[PDB]
C-alpha cells in the first residue's frame, strides 16, 4: 500500500467470449450445414489481454471443447469450433455417402485424441491406421484438405461459402468506415445501419474481427465508441 | 536490354526496378532489400538502362 | 546443397525430355561425342521416313 | 500441356472441380459433349480460367497461377512447383471428377502423367 | 458542440476557396481555444481530411493547420507528433502516395508548405526536435 | 522515491529494490533527445549499432555508406546538453574499407582492442582498435547477412556467419579457419544468435521459416527446429509464417525472442523450444534483410524494444504489453541497443540519424524570486490566440 505500489506507473473468459460470439452466426444461411465459426480474431476483441485469451483457448482445446481450424484466407486465420457441433455436422453429412466410414473412424479416432491443426501422413499411416485410400476418402468429405505431400490441415466442410461472405463483408465494412467522413464512424449508428447487401454475416459480427484483427482501432468518446483507420 | 539491376549499395543482384513516370518526365528506381531510391529527369528516348547509369554516375560523383 | 539438388533434377528432367523429344525450342539438342544430336522416340515416329 | 490445364481446374488443395458440377452452365456440357472427353475438358477450362476461389461445396483457398518456362513450371504467389506434390493433388482428385475433365479414370489417371 | 466543429471544418474545406473565411476561421479558432477536447478532434478532423484525393482540400486543411500551429502549443506537439505522415501528406516525401491533381494546387501546396515548414523551424524547431529533425531530412535527404 | 529511500537506509528493503524500480520507472520516461545528440557522420541509413560491454562508452556504427564510426557516449562537457562525437571512422579514404553497405558491427566480447565487421561485400573483417589496421579477414562466396561472436564463450573464438547461401559458417579466430559449415537450413540465413548461457549453442534463423538451435560441437547436426504450434523435430517445423529475420535471446539466456515477416513477434523456451504463447498483437516488419533488436537488462520488468516502421516499439517480454512507441525516426529503423547502466536507447535508421532516447523523469527547478536565470519557459511552449 506503501512500497510497492511505486513499483512503476503503469475478466470475461475465452469461453464466455466464444459463447457470445457464436450466437452472431446466423445458421439458417448456411442451412445450418455449416457449424457455427468464431474467428480467433474475435475473440481478442472481448478478451483484449491477447496471451490470456490464447492460453484459455490452449485449455479449451484440451479439454477438446473446442476446435481450431486453418481458413487459409489470411495467416493467422483460425476459426474456433465447438466439437460437438463439428462432429454432429459432420456426421450427419456422411450419412450413407461413401467416404462415411472413413469419415467415422476419423472422427472416433484422431480427433478425440489430437488437438493438432494439420496431420502428417507418418502419424497417419502408423498411429491411427489409416490407409491411402481413407485419406482420400477424408480429402472428398471434406475434413482434410492437402498443405503438401503427405500433409493435411483439419478442415471444415462447405468452409468456402462463409469464408467468401467474410472476406467481401470483411472489406465491405471496412470501406464503410473509409468512405464515412473523416474516415471516422462511431459504432451505434454503424450498428444502426441498414448493413450492405455484400455483409451477409451480419455487421456485428464482422466489427468484432475487424477489432480483434486490429484493422481498426476503437476510440472511446462521450460520443461513445468510435471507429477509426489506424495510422499505419 | 536489361531492366533489372544490381543495387550499388548492397549488391543484391536484380534488386533494383526502374519506374517511368513519362506524364513527369521522371524516372525513380528502388532497391527492394535496401529501399535506396534515386530520382533522374528522363526524356521519351530515355529507358531503365539510362536511369541506372543516371544513378551510378551519381553515386560515383559522390565519391569525390 | 539445395542449388546443386535443383541442377541435377534439371538435368534428369532435360535428359527424360530428350528421350522422347529432341526438338525442344528454348534447350539445347542432345548430342552425341562428335556432335551429331541424338534421335528421340518422336523423331522415330513422327514424319514421312517415320 | 495437359498437366497444365488439369491443375488450372481442380482446387489445388482440395482437388475438386474448380466450378460447380451440379451448375446448369457444367450440366450443358455434359450434355453437348457426350464421348467427347477432350470437348468436356476444352469447356471445363474455359469456365475454370476467370476462378479465383473455391468457394465456386468448397473450401476457402485461393489459386495460383502457374506459368510454364521450358520444362519449368511457375505458380504465381514464383514457386517453381515441383512434379511431387502435382502427383499428391492429382492423386487425390476423385473418380467423378476426372471423369468431367474428360480423363476416363480406368484408363488414365491424371498422376500417372 | 461537436457538430458545430463539423460543419466548421467541412464549410471550410469543401470550399475550394484561395483563402480562408475569416469569420468562420474566428469560430473555429474560439472553439480550439474553448476545449482542448475539441481542439484535439478539430486536430484529428484535419488529418483525415488532408488525406482526401483532391489537392483544394489538402490545401485548405493545410492552410487552417498552419494558421492553427502559430497559436497553440497543444496543436504543434499533436501535428510534431506524426509530422512524417504530414510531410508525406503535404509534400509528397513519398512517390507512392504523390500529392493529388490538381497540379495548379499541387504547386501552392507544396510553395506553401515548404515555406511554412522553414518557418516552423527557424520560430520552434529548438523546442520540438522531431521538428529540426524533419527540417533536415527535407533539406538534405529529400533534397528539397 | 523517498519510500524506497527510507525502506533502503532502514534495512526493510533490499537494495535491489530502489534500484529496479528506479530503472524500471526511467525506461517509462524515455523522450527523444532531451539531453544529447549523437554527430551525423554517416551519409547512409544506419543499419547496425554496438555498444561496447565493459564501460559501455563506446559506440560503434555500421551504414550503407559502409563506413565505420566510432562513437564516445560519455558527456566530457561541462554542459547539460551535450554532442556524442565521433572519436574515428573507417571512412571511405581508409585502403580497408568496406565496398558495400556493413551489416553487422560487433565488439570483442572481453576487451575494447578489437572488433569485427562483416558487409554485403562477403567479408568478414577483424580490427584493431588502437590503430584501426585489419589484422585478418574472411571471405565469402556470399552476402553476409549476420556474424555473432559468443558474448560468454572463454573456451573459443568462433565467429558464426550468415550468409545468402544456405549452410551457417563458423569461423576460428584462433587457428584461422573459416572451413566449418552447418548444413541443415534451406535458405538464407538471416540471423545468428549465439546463447548468453551456453558456450556452444547457436540460433540461427532463415528464410525458410526456421528457426534451429545448434551446439556446434557435434558432428550430429542440429539440436532443435521451433515449432510454433507444439505439435516433428524437421520435417515441417516453422516459427514464423514468413521470413525469420531476428533474434534477441533474453538476458537471463532462458528463452528467445524472434520477429518475422508475418508481423509476428513469438517468445520461446530456449532449453526445448517450446512456444510461450506471448502474443504481442501485430509488429510491423517489413524488412528483407535482418532486424536487429534488443531487450533491456536490470530493470523490474524486463522489456523488449523492436523496430516497427519507423517507431520504436517498447514490450514486455512475458505479460505482451505493448508500452509505448518511441516516434522520432522519419524512415524505418533498422536496429536499437539499450545502455544498460543507464537505460538509455540508441537507434539507427535509414534516414541517416542515430537518435538516443534518454529518461525525463523531471526538470530542473526555478527559484520564483529570479528575474530571467530562471528554468526558462520559452515562449515556443505558449499559446498566442491574439
Ligand atoms: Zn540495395
Ligand atoms: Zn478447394
Amino acid at each position: 500500500h506503501h512500497l510497492i505500489p511505486e513499483t512503476f506507473g503503469v475478466p470475461g473468459s475465452a469461453r464466455a467470449a466464444v459463447s457470445e460470439l457464436m450466437q452472431l452466426f446466423p445458421r439458417g444461411l448456411f442451412e445450418d450445414a455449416l457449424p457455427p465459426i468464431v474467428l480467433r480474431s474475435q475473440v481478442y476483441s472481448l478478451v483484449p489481454d491477447r496471451t490470456v485469451a490464447d492460453r484459455q483457448l490452449k485449455e479449451l482445446q484440451e479439454q477438446g471443447e473446442i476446435r481450431i481450424v486453418q481458413l487459409g484466407f489470411d495467416l493467422d486465420a483460425h476459426g474456433i469450433i465447438f466439437t460437438e457441433d463439428y462432429r454432429t455436422r459432420v456426421l450427419k453429412a456422411c450419412d450413407g455417402r461413401p467416404y462415411a466410414g472413413a469419415v467415422q473412424k476419423f472422427l472416433a479416432s484422431v480427433l478425440p485424441a489430437c488437438g493438432d491443426l494439420s496431420f502428417q501422413q507418418d502419424q497417419m499411416t502408423q498411429t491411427f491406421g489409416f490407409r491411402d485410400s481413407e485419406i482420400t476418402h477424408l480429402v472428398n468429405a471434406g475434413v482434410l484438405t492437402v498443405r503438401d505431400a503427405g500433409s493435411w490441415w483439419l478442415a471444415v466442410p462447405g468452409a468456402g461459402r462463409f469464408i467468401k461472405y467474410f472476406v467481401k463483408g470483411r472489406q465491405a465494412v471496412l470501406s464503410m468506415v473509409r468512405k464515412a467522413k473523416y474516415r471516422e464512424l462511431l459504432l451505434s449508428e454503424l450498428l444502426g445501419r441498414r448493413a450492405p447487401v455484400v455483409v451477409r454475416l451480419g455487421l456485428t459480427y464482422h466489427v468484432h474481427d475487424l477489432i480483434g484483427a486490429q484493422l481498426v482501432d476503437c476510440i472511446s468518446t462521450t460520443s461513445g465508441t468510435l471507429l477509426r483507420l489506424p495510422e499505419t | 536490354l536489361e531492366t533489372q539491376f544490381t543495387c550499388p549499395f548492397c549488391n543484391h543482384e536484380k534488386s533494383c526496378d526502374v519506374k517511368m513516370d513519362r506524364a513527369r518526365n521522371t524516372g525513380v528506381i528502388s532497391c527492394t532489400v535496401c529501399l535506396e531510391e534515386f530520382q533522374t529527369p528522363i526524356t521519351y528516348l530515355s529507358e531503365p538502362v539510362d536511369v541506372y547509369s543516371d544513378w551510378i554516375d551519381a553515386c560515383e560523383a559522390a565519391n569525390q | 546443397a539445395a542449388h546443386v539438388i535443383a541442377e541435377d533434377v534439371k538435368l534428369l528432367q532435360f535428359h527424360v525430355a530428350t528421350m522422347v523429344d529432341n526438338e525442344l525450342p528454348g534447350l539445347p539438342r542432345a548430342m552425341q561425342k562428335s556432335g551429331r544430336p541424338l534421335k528421340s522416340l518422336k523423331q522415330r515416329l513422327k514424319g514421312k521416313e517415320g | 500441356v495437359k498437366t497444365m490445364k488439369v491443375l488450372r481446374c481442380v482446387c489445388f488443395f482440395c482437388s475438386k472441380l474448380l466450378v460447380d458440377s451440379n451448375n446448369p452452365k457444367i450440366k450443358d456440357i455434359l450434355a453437348k459433349s457426350k464421348g467427347q472427353p477432350k470437348k468436356r475438358l476444352t469447356h471445363v477450362y474455359d469456365l475454370c480460367k476467370g476462378k479465383n476461389i473455391c468457394e465456386g461445396g468448397g473450401c476457402g483457398r485461393y489459386q495460383p497461377r502457374i506459368r510454364r518456362s521450358g520444362l519449368e513450371l511457375y505458380a504465381e504467389w514464383k514457386i517453381l512447383l515441383s512434379p511431387e506434390r502435382v502427383h499428391e493433388i492429382f492423386k487425390r482428385i476423385s473418380d467423378e471428377e476426372c471423369f468431367v475433365l474428360g480423363m476416363e479414370p480406368r484408363y488414365a489417371r491424371p498422376e500417372w502423367m | 458542440m461537436d457538430q458545430k466543429l463539423s460543419k466548421l471544418v467541412e464549410e471550410l474545406t469543401t470550399s475550394g476557396e484561395p483563402r480562408l473565411n475569416p469569420e468562420k476561421m474566428k469560430e473555429l479558432k474560439k472553439i480550439c481555444k474553448s476545449s482542448e477536447e475539441q481542439l484535439s478532434r478539430a486536430y484529428r478532423l484535419l488529418i483525415a481530411q488532408l488525406t482526401q484525393e483532391h489537392a483544394e482540400i489538402r490545401l485548405s486543411a493545410f492552410q487552417i493547420v498552419e494558421e492553427l500551429f502559430v497559436r497553440s502549443h497543444q496543436f504543434r506537439m499533436l501535428v510534431v507528433s506524426n509530422f512524417q505522415e504530414f510531410l508525406e501528406l503535404t509534400l509528397g516525401t513519398d512517390p507512392a502516395q504523390p500529392l493529388p491533381p490538381p497540379r495548379e494546387a499541387a504547386q501552392r501546396l507544396r510553395q506553401a508548405t515548404t515555406r511554412a515548414v522553414e518557418g516552423w523551424n527557424e520560430k520552434f524547431g529548438e523546442a520540438y526536435k522531431k521538428l529540426a529533425l524533419g527540417y533536415h531530412f527535407l533539406r538534405h535527404n529529400k533534397k528539397v | 522515491m523517498l519510500g524506497f529511500l527510507s525502506a533502503r537506509q532502514t534495512g526493510l528493503e533490499d537494495p535491489l529494490r530502489l534500484r529496479r524500480a528506479e530503472s524500471t520507472r526511467r525506461v517509462l520516461g524515455l523522450e527523444l533527445n532531451k539531453d544529447r545528440d549523437v554527430e551525423r557522420i554517416h551519409g547512409g541509413g544506419i543499419n547496425t549499432l554496438d555498444i561496447e560491454p565493459v564501460e559501455g562508452r563506446y559506440m560503434l556504427s555500421g551504414g550503407s555508406d559502409g563506413v565505420i564510426v566510432l562513437y564516445d557516449l560519455e558527456n566530457s562537457s561541462r554542459q547539460s546538453y551535450y554532442t556524442c562525437k565521433a572519436v574515428c571512422s573507417i571512412g571511405r579514404d581508409h585502403p580497408d574499407v568496406h565496398r558495400y553497405s556493413v551489416e553487422t558491427v560487433q565488439w570483442y566480447p572481453h576487451d575494447t582492442g578489437m572488433f569485427t565487421s562483416s558487409s554485403f561485400d562477403k567479408t568478414l573483417k577483424v580490427w584493431d582498435t588502437n590503430t584501426l589496421q585489419t589484422a585478418d579477414v574472411f571471405n565469402f562466396e556470399e552476402t553476409v547477412y549476420s556474424h555473432h561472436m559468443s558474448p560468454v564463450s572463454t573456451k573459443h573464438c568462433l565467429v558464426a556467419v550468415g550468409t545468402r547461401g544456405p549452410k551457417v559458417q563458423l569461423c576460428d579466430l584462433k587457428s584461422g579457419s573459416c572451413s566449418h559449415i552447418l548444413q541443415g537450413h534451406r535458405q538464407e540465413i538471416l540471423a545468428v544468435s549465439w546463447s548468453p548461457r551456453y558456450d556452444y549453442i547457436l540460433a540461427t534463423a532463415s528464410a525458410d521459416s526456421r528457426v534451429k538451435l545448434w551446439d556446434v560441437r557435434r558432428a550430429s547436426g542440429c539440436l532443435i527446429t521451433l515449432d510454433q504450434h507444439n505439435g516433428a523435430v524437421e520435417s515441417a517445423n516453422t516459427a514464423h509464417n514468413g521470413k525469420v529475420n531476428g533474434l534477441c535471446f533474453t538476458s537471463d539466456g532462458l528463452h528467445l525472442l524472434t520477429v518475422g515477416t508475418d508481423n509476428r513477434m513469438r517468445l520461446w523456451n530456449s532449453s526445448n523450444g517450446e512456444n510461450t504463447l506471448v502474443n504481442y498483437g501485430k509488429v510491423c516488419n517489413n524488412s528483407k534483410k535482418g532486424l536487429k533488436f534488443t531487450v533491456s537488462c536490470g530493470c523490474s520488468s524486463e522489456f523488449v524494444f523492436v523496430p516497427y516502421g519507423s517507431t520504436i516499439a517498447v514490450y514486455t517480454v512475458y505479460s505482451g504489453e505493448q508500452i509505448t512507441m518511441l516516434k522520432g525516426h522519419y524512415k524505418t529503423v533498422d536496429c536499437c541497443v539499450f545502455q544498460s547502466n543507464f537505460q538509455e536507447l540508441y537507434s539507427g535508421s535509414r534516414d541517416c540519424n542515430i537518435l538516443a532516447w534518454v529518461p525525463s523523469l523531471y526538470e530542473p527547478v526555478p527559484d520564483d524570486d529570479e528575474t530571467t536565470t530562471k528554468s526558462q519557459l520559452n515562449p515556443a511552449f505558449e499559446d498566442a490566440w491574439s
